[PDB]
RNA sequence: ACCGAUAGUGAACCAGUACCGUGAGGGAAAGGUGAAAAGCACCCCGGAAGGGGAGUGAAAUAGAACCUGAAACCGUGUGCUUACAAGUAGUCAGAGCCCGUUAAUGGGUGAUGGCGUGCCUUUUGUAGAAUGAACCGGCGAGUUACGAUUUGAUGCAAGGUU
RNA sequence: UAACUUGGGAGUCAGAACAUGGGUGAUAAGGUCCGUGUUCGAAAGGGAAACAGCCCAGACCACCAGCUAAGGUCCCAAAAU
RNA sequence: GACAAUGGUAGGAGAGCGUUCUAAGGGCGUUGAAGCAUGAUCGUAAGGACAUGUGGAGCGCUUAGAAGUGAGAAUGCCGGUG
């Protein structure tokens, strides 16, 4: 019924969001580490 | 929890007179000091007064071991740029025999609000009379 | 100089505690009736005796 | 007179008439309960000794089964972003003595 | 659609600022003081805990040396006495029974001596 | 019973008012008419009007007599403020606020 | 399964306007009484503004500076406490003095005793005299499209899919 | 009571003190460069007056219960004048 | 019921709270909704109720769906006030 709806079993999974608090776990830096060229926005090497 | 505490409604302190004559100044001092803290008593509690009064009379022939009647010495500053004074504890004897006692028991007394208050039942005399006769003071004998 | 640190409000009102006016120093006309300073004159009817 | 009892971990002194506060037992609210465990007795009575004295039970009656007070526990590491809150309240028994 | 705040800031600073109060001048006032104090408050709390038992035997130990003095021995001997014999009574209630009942503390420190 | 008078936006700062009307809390009615015509300070004449006011507020609409009257309530509240400018040395401007009270009088008969 | 006045066009309102520049050019802030103006006749203090009554209205602490009306900050009155004392301002213990709850081993204050050098960032290492924040409020930072790979679910199966 | 293999996701490439085996320096440095253990980093609690790296010892929570380690027992300050 | 484990930065894994809108079902409201204020209340946490004042018209609950979805700090931007 349209009131009574369930997907199936194991079949969605919620999306991880970063940079909202410390307790999440990826709150201040959001899991990119400390001070390098792959902690900047823009991304880093060639994949080559 | 069970443990008593006690309070101004019901502590009752006492007088005590002890003799100076013939004993270390040292062991003297820290003696006296257990008793103006409260330290013999069953009902001691932290953080409210209960020791007694001790009245010491004959504080002159206080003695000394060793060379400290010429070695130990008193030091003071009057906070005055290039002020230090100095005494010697055979000089302070024979000329104010009661500061001798009583700042060597003040130094064996926690420095708090209390101290103060607890530290202000001790009369030393320098002879063997007293004037403290309104109340009854007891003799007493050093462990 | 510049203050280093913000004064709070117990140190302002503490400060004034001495910042305030006195009485005017008034006495009675006894012709006028009404209230006026020690040696000056009634202003109601401008009368100075004495 | 009066008596020491032991209680789990802890000892009470107890008289008659007096309401004491333990630890969660097996019991319900209003049956009777029995302190098989009594280390001495004073009073105007002879005074009885240790380690156990030979029976000497004592009675209460249960009043109430209930919680404490919620006590928060907070801990911190400055500089570190680590951090916990925990809540707590501790179960008790009431009693009253009746009986030594 | 567009999600915007307002009733949920206000009501958690207001929970913060209102287990500040007793706090001196702007400390039960601007939330992030007394946030900070808050904190602070709770990891004393969690230490002095731990500290209350050992200011309470302390305590204890204290008074059973006096009242043992006055039967002319000490409380290191006193506390051997009594382990030789077996009476497995802890600090708390032998000082409750030492200010209360004054001969009844007197029929422990005999077998304490008899033990030697 | 009581009788109170009102002076909105009043172009005088708040913490100046305040000074002369701890001289006439808890005076009586004719003393504090003489202390406020007496005291050389600006918002002297301002609060005379105000107790006059509400003197004659408890005489009109109610039924009080002036002898008996004392000075119950006296104090001053902030109103809005007037921003301006000032034009300091090397093109640079200083603001400026010109502050506003209320002032309220309550005279009581007592009970 | 777009916004709801710091949003949505710069502009919901006399906005490319006030204003700024020689000029090209840059650019704001500002919505809300009430169902109905029925927008306070009349009396009192004053020169006036402002107020106290009396009336209108369901309501005037809805009176045009008008729906609701938070915090910083500023004042008035009161229960407990403070003028011999060395304070990251709290926490644990604790007399005395006042109150009475979402009724439960209750609430407010605090004579004294023990312990105790803020937060963030960056560092081998910070109470640091290394950085940042005057206070309060609003706003303010891993998203979407198209491809690749891997994991879970579902349908069919030597076939699966447009 | 772990180890090896195949797949998805990382961070790290500025380290410090103590003891010990050596080079360099001057058998100087809280110096500098290697080998071998510990602790800090990322570790609260007790002792060394105070004192990241020294000695003891690894905090799930509550209790006004007991036995110990390092280190201590005349007073401050718990326990032998 | 018996035993065992549970300090933690970078970082990996898992389970949840709350906010705005949509669908279906079921409800509350002028005999007073949301919002605001106070309180000695409940849960392991994020947090949820109830009572009383103010307020004068909308709003919750259950199961699903989708995000402009959570602020203490950037010599951050705007307003108010020391």
């Amino acid at each position: 019924k349209l009131h009574e709806l369930k997907p199936a079993e194991g079949s969605r999974k919620e999306r991880n969001r970063v940079g909202r608090g410390v307790a999440t776990g990826n709150g201040k830096t959001s899991g990119r580490g400390h001070k390098g060229q792959k902690a900047r926005s823009g991304g880093g090497v060639r994949p080559g | 929890r069970q443990t008593f505490m006690a309070n101004e409604s019901n502590i009752e302190r006492k007088w005590y007179v002890i003799d100076a004559e013939g004993q270390t100044l040292g062991r003297l001092s820290s003696e006296v000091a257990s008793i103006l803290r409260g330290k013999n008593k069953v009902t001691y509690t932290p953080h409210v007064d209960t020791g007694d009064y001790v009245i010491v009379i004959n504080a002159s022939k206080i003695e000394f071991t060793g060379n400290k009647e010429t070695d130990k010495v008193y030091y003071r500053h009057s906070n005055h740029p290039g002020g230090i004074k100095s005494i010697t504890a055979g000089e302070l004897r024979r000329t104010n025999p009661e500061r001798l006692i009583e700042n060597s028991i003040k130094g064996m007394l926690p420095s708090t609000r209390l101290g103060e208050k607890q530290g202000k039942k001790l009369f030393v005399y320098g002879g063997a009379e007293h004037p403290h006769a309104a109340q009854q003071p007891e003799n007493y004998e050093l462990r | 100089a510049v203050p280093k640190r913000r004064t709070s409000k117990t140190r302002k009102n503490k400060r004034r505690t001495h910042f305030k006016i006195s009485v005017p120093g008034m006495t009675e006309c006894p012709n006028c009736g009404e209230y006026k300073l020690s040696h000056r004159v009634c202003k109601n009817c401008g009368s100075y005796n004495g | 007179m009066f008596a020491i009892i032991e209680t789990g971990g802890k000892q009470i002194k107890v008289e008659e008439g007096q309401e004491i506060f333990v630890e969660k037992l097996d019991v319900n609210e209003g049956d009777t309960f029995t302190f098989d465990k009594v280390l001495f007795v004073g009073g105007d009575s002879v005074k009885v000794g240790a380690p156990t004295v030979e029976g000497a039970t004592v009675t209460a009656t249960v009043n109430k089964q209930g919680r404490g007070k919620k006590i928060t526990v907070f801990t911190y590491k400055r500089r570190k972003n680590s951090k916990r809150k925990k809540g707590h309240r501790q179960p008790y028994t009431k009693l009253t003595i009746d009986k030594i | 659609p567009r999600v915007k705040g307002g009733t949920v800031t206000r009501a958690r600073r207001k929970k913060t600022i209102k287990l500040a109060k007793g706090y001196f001048g702007s400390k039960h006032t601007l939330y992030k003081v007394a946030k900070q104090q808050v904190m602070k408050s709770g990891q004393y709390a969690f230490r002095d805990r731990r500290q209350r038992k050992r200011d309470f035997r302390k305590l204890w130990i204290t008074r059973i040396n006096a009242a043992a003095r006055q039967h002319e021995m000490s409380y290191s001997r006193l506390m051997n006495g009594l382990k030789k014999a077996g009476i497995d009574i802890n600090r708390k209630m032998l000082s409750e029974i030492a200010i209360s009942d004054e001969k009844a503390f007197a029929q422990l420190v005999t077998k304490a001596k008899d033990a030697l | 019973m009581e009788a109170k008078a009102v002076a909105r936006t009043i172009r005088i700062a708040p913490r100046k008012v305040r000074l002369v009307l701890d001289l006439i809390r808890g005076k009586n009615a004719a003393e504090a008419i003489a202390i406020l015509k007496l005291t050389n300070k600006a918002s002297s004449p301002v609060i005379e009007k105000v107790l006059m006011s509400a003197l004659a507020n408890a005489e009109h609409n109610y039924d009080m007599n002036t002898d008996e009257l004392v000075v119950k309530e006296a104090y001053a509240n902030e109103g809005p403020t007037l921003k301006r400018f000032r034009p300091r040395a090397q093109g640079r401007a200083s603001a400026i606020n010109k502050r506003t009270s209320h002032i309220t009088i309550v005279v009581s008969d007592g009970k």
